[PDB]
RNA sequence: CGACGUCGCUUUUUGAUCCUUCGAUGUCGGCUCUUCCUAACCUAGCGCCGCAGAAGACGCUAAGGGUUGGAUUGUUCACCCACUGACAGGGAACGUGAGCUGGGUUUAGACCGUCGUGAGACAGGUUGGUUUUACCCUACUUAGCUGGAAAUUGCGAGAA
RNA sequence: UGCAAGGCCGGAAAGAAAAGAAUUAGAGGCACCAAGUGGGCCUUCUUCGGUAAGCGGAGCAGGCGAUGCGGAAUGAACCGCUUAGGGAUAUGUGGCGUCAAAACUUAUGGGCUCAUUCUCGAUACGUGAAAAGGGUGUUGGUGGAUAAAUCCACCGGCCCCGAAAAUGGAUGACGCUUAAGCCCAAUUAGUGAUUGCCCAUUAUUCCUUUGGUAAGGGCGGAAACAAAUGGAGAAAGUGUAGCCCUUCCGAUGUA
RNA sequence: GGCCAGAACCAGCCCUACUGCAUUAUCCUGUCGGGGAUCAAAAUCCGGCGGGCAACGAAGUGCAAGAAUCUUGGGUCUUGGUGAAAUGAGCGGAGUAUUUGAGCUGCGCACGGCGGCCGCACGCACUGGUUUCUUCUCCGUGAUGCUCCAUGUUGGCGA
């Protein structure tokens, strides 16, 4: 399945005024389901970092960043999440994926599964494609083997939806109720 | 328990500000109040003679009668399903001239001046343009907005 | 998860290991042993030319991986039992009352344990041979012999567990039947 | 086993509250009789002990079984005598009054003490003082009759 | 000739510019005569007394009372939506293993979890069941250390221990564990874009009724026209079988 | 026949098909240098440098207005009809055209570099030109009808 998060580059600034005739222009990296959430995250970051509110600023661009050609790569994702008891916890993880958006979506799913963290309590600090020899975790390093192979065992193979049946003869493919 | 006298619950209301104590000044005495004027009724705690009730502190109205040492003001007060026009009598030290119609009077005078200029043929001032229009932005410096590792350490005390 | 985890064992020349549906059978001199490991769900291979037994776990966590070494140890135990067998020597230790042990064919009877009048009877399976060493060599010694380690033991334990001191101090009253030496028969 | 600190649980205790009931839900104890709970007294296993033995302490799984006779008191309690392997703790509208009993409480008679000018009052003592109704419906316990697989019908067809 | 007041006579009027520069299912006022009320109770936040209480007392605003309907199994007041009487089509809250409509148990999604007698868990509100403390259960982080990878402290996640009551019993019943549990994410799946499906007294629309602070037309018989063998009616009108036609909007309700 | 059922067509709805414009560059290539891993490689990875459309079933990114007429989609036992005033891009007459998009272009002007010159993706005016392919366009019927009712087809059933 394609990733549920998209790579957005949000470029914006504060609205020029008499105190600030030439405001600084900020570029922002976000992974969001849509550009509305992308702009919301951009303005949250501008408010909590540069003391600029969305009501006193404007957005020069909210474009998407196209993914590179699909290649099996190792992606280092530096990410952070908030919990009430633990405060802010920052971690760095390695993922095997074909795209930056895919790796970041995998990271979001992993954080939700293992730490019960939702999208709005997670800040992605960085995502980058690292070489094979810089991978630290063995769970990711095990896919660097030049001759890597394995059989598919314990596979629940379902029939095509048009050919699925309720009652099938015991040792034949004949369907009794379908 | 709680009583219901004329000056109940006015400990911070009828109190002078910090390092602003004192009886009213000469410019308060020399101010001219006319019938039909708008005035704010702010009680001066140092006078204590002719002070309004605690309700009328901060309300503005139109003076309806002028008296040697007093002023009568018509203040709107909502009771139940309607607002009454209560005519309160205070001393002149507890009223200030109101600037509520300042912008309206300035707008009227600006319109008259503009009409005079148009009649005389003088060039009118340039019209303002909205800041909500589009345009090409040439940035002096472009920065990267991102969350860094040091931010969490900075926000974490001790 | 770990994509591949292996455990490799070397098969001696005399013994042959055969695996079919997670059912291992080791056949050599001195007998044949069989183990049912259908509860484990591992990948068991035997290379006859290289005389190797491999057990593999694909995409396994720590709990599934822990069974690789257990399977390897089980197969090694069956190989060792088929080759040299297993011999457990138990000894009757007592302070005051002699513990009289009589061994018939596959039958053990223990009497006068702590002066009790109750007779303790144990039936040994035909796959395990029980004998009594004559007192001239070593006093009150019973020897269990067999190919299966799990069967030679258990018998030595049902004998230890039946002679247990009850309602008394166990720091004192140290008498019982204790396994002293575990070894082979060939 | 354990300060002084700290977190629980319980509803066999009192309190708090006033939601139900004032054209009425019989109010204490006992007796009888069943059942349930476990936070286990005895009884079956089993750990540990400052556990030699004997006798115990502490814990574990377990509620299958059992848990008494009396003196004083209306008592619940309490206390004492005695037997026992042991004489555990409780719940069931503070189980159980058309089951009983009515000793207590709580009318009207009367006496005392204290209080009241009195009539009278006491959460003080004392004595005497109507316990109604099932033939109804369930529920239990026994006792009969009798249809029914489309659980009355379809002709609707399935044999361990 | 200055002020203050009551007039009168002129003048000018973006009838309020431009700068983000209001909006309105905005007829304003003004009487008269009456009825039921005058035990209230529930929340979200704020709040006082009390160890607390399904306890007592306030503030603001909503809601029950007075009111159904769809959903949380069940519940005054929670969630959705508020009610003429019928259809179609959409939704909302809530769901799609069976009960029970809907994934005939969806994916060509990702992880996590195994729980032996109140029997893991799965519905907010509703501690309408639980902590302090612990776990060498498993799987994630963070900072060290050492060198074939180790081990040391420290934080998550789910599970387990803590965790005892009286009729037999309640995720909802069954059951589920390549979940039918938990966290996240899809909508037919790296194929080529942006609505899977099922349920309301809700929305949209259609038909009919009823009532308007209702809105309009027509109403000087238009000419003709027997039967045997196109027709009828047409009222200047509050209310009728409503004078007729067209149009729009509303319709629940205790006292 | 004022009954039952089926097919036709109308009108109005309600569903579906059929898609263009703009974006991309942290991208796409090639080639050098590193770096990596191998038996040797290659690749993941990082720098230069030269190109450039990953290319319309490219992208799951913004917005889409594409006459279900061409080109007999479906539905309406969820509406009313059978022409008792059919208002139609739909009928009925004419005509082979018409303008309106896309190309490609003219001049001035905006606009963008850089300080009057250069650019201009083709905005604005001349409703500029061209016609290379893309579309059909133009006329027509009051009520002398105030209101309501009254007009198919094919079976089955009713003689
Ligand atoms: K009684
Ligand atoms: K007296
Ligand atoms: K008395
Ligand atoms: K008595
Ligand atoms: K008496
Ligand atoms: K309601
Ligand atoms: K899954
Ligand atoms: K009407
Ligand atoms: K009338
Ligand atoms: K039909
Ligand atoms: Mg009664
Ligand atoms: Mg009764
Ligand atoms: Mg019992
Ligand atoms: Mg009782
Ligand atoms: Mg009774
Ligand atoms: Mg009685
Ligand atoms: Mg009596
Ligand atoms: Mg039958
Ligand atoms: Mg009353
Ligand atoms: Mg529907
Ligand atoms: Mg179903
Ligand atoms: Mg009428
Ligand atoms: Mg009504
Ligand atoms: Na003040």
């Amino acid at each position: 399945v394609k990733p549920h998060l998209r790579h957005y580059q949000v470029v914006g600034r504060e609205s020029p005024s008499e105190k600030n005739p030439e405001p600084t222009v900020y570029k922002f990296e976000v992974f969001a389901p849509n550009f509305v959430v992308a702009k919301s995250r951009f303005w949250r970051m501008m408010r909590v970092k540069n003391k600029v509110k969305a009501t006193h600023g404007d957005v020069l661009s909210c474009k998407v960043v196209k993914d590179a050609k699909l290649v099996a790569r190792n992606y280092l994702v530096d990410i952070a999440y908030y919990s009430q008891r633990c405060g802010y916890t920052r971690m760095v993880k390695e993922f095997r994926d074909v795209s930056k958006t895919g790796a970041v979506s995998q990271a979001y799913h992993d954080l939700a599964s293992r730490h019960r963290a939702r999208y709005h309590n997670i800040e992605v600090l960085n995502v980058k494609s690292i070489p094979d020899h810089e991978v630290k975790h063995l769970s990711i390093a095990q896919y660097h083997a030049p001759n890597l192979s394995f059989p598919l065992l314990q596979r629940r193979t379902k029939a095509t939806r048009k050919d699925r049946a309720i009652f099938v003869k015991k040792n034949t493919k004949r369907a009794v109720v379908a | 328990v709680h009583s219901y006298g004329y000056k109940s619950g006015t400990r911070h209301l009828f109190a002078k500000k910090f390092r602003k104590h004192g009886v009213p000044s000469v410019s308060t005495i020399l101010t001219n109040i006319k019938v039909g004027d708008y005035v704010d009724v702010v009680a001066d705690s140092a006078v204590r003679e002719g002070m309004p009730h605690k309700y009328y502190h901060g309300r503005t109205g139109i003076v309806w009668n002028v008296t040697p040492r007093g002023v009568g003001v018509i203040i709107n007060k909502p009771v139940r399903t309607r607002t009454l026009r209560k005519r309160i009598c205070v001393r002149f030290e507890h009223v200030r001239k109101s600037r509520c119609q300042e912008a309206f009077k300035a707008k009227e005078h600006q319109f008259q001046a503009y009409l005079a200029a148009k009649k005389a043929g003088k060039a009118l001032p340039p019209l303002q343009k909205s800041s909500r229009l589009g345009g090409i932005v040439r940035p002096k410096n472009v920065e990267v907005l991102a969350r860094r590792v040091a931010d969490y350490e900075a926000m974490v005390p001790y | 998860v770990k994509v591949k985890s292996l455990c490799t064992l070397q098969i001696p020349e005399g013994v042959t290991v055969d695996v079919k549906g997670r059912k291992v059978t080791v056949t050599g001199k001195r007998g044949t042993l069989t183990k049912d490991l259908t509860h484990l769900q591992l990948d068991l291979r035997v290379d006859k030319k290289n005389r190797t037994f491999t057990v593999i776990r694909w995409f396994g966590s720590k709990i599934p991986i822990a069974c690789l070494n257990t399977t390897k140890a089980h197969v090694q135990n069956m190989i060792t039992g088929v080759t040299k067998g297993y011999r457990f020597k138990v000894r009757c230790a007592y302070a005051h009352f002699p513990i009289n042990v009589s061994v018939d064919g596959q039958n053990i009877e223990v009497r006068n344990f702590l002066g009790e009048k109750r007779v303790r009877r144990q039936l040994v399976p035909n796959t395990v041979k029980v004998s009594q060493t004559d007192p001239s060599k070593v006093k009150d010694e019973i020897v269990f012999d067999g190919n299966d380690l799990e069967q030679v033991s258990r018998e030595a334990a049902v004998l230890h567990q039946m002679c247990l001191v009850k309602k008394k101090d166990i720091r004192k009253f140290l008498d019982g039947i204790y396994v002293q030496t575990k070894t082979n028969i060939e």
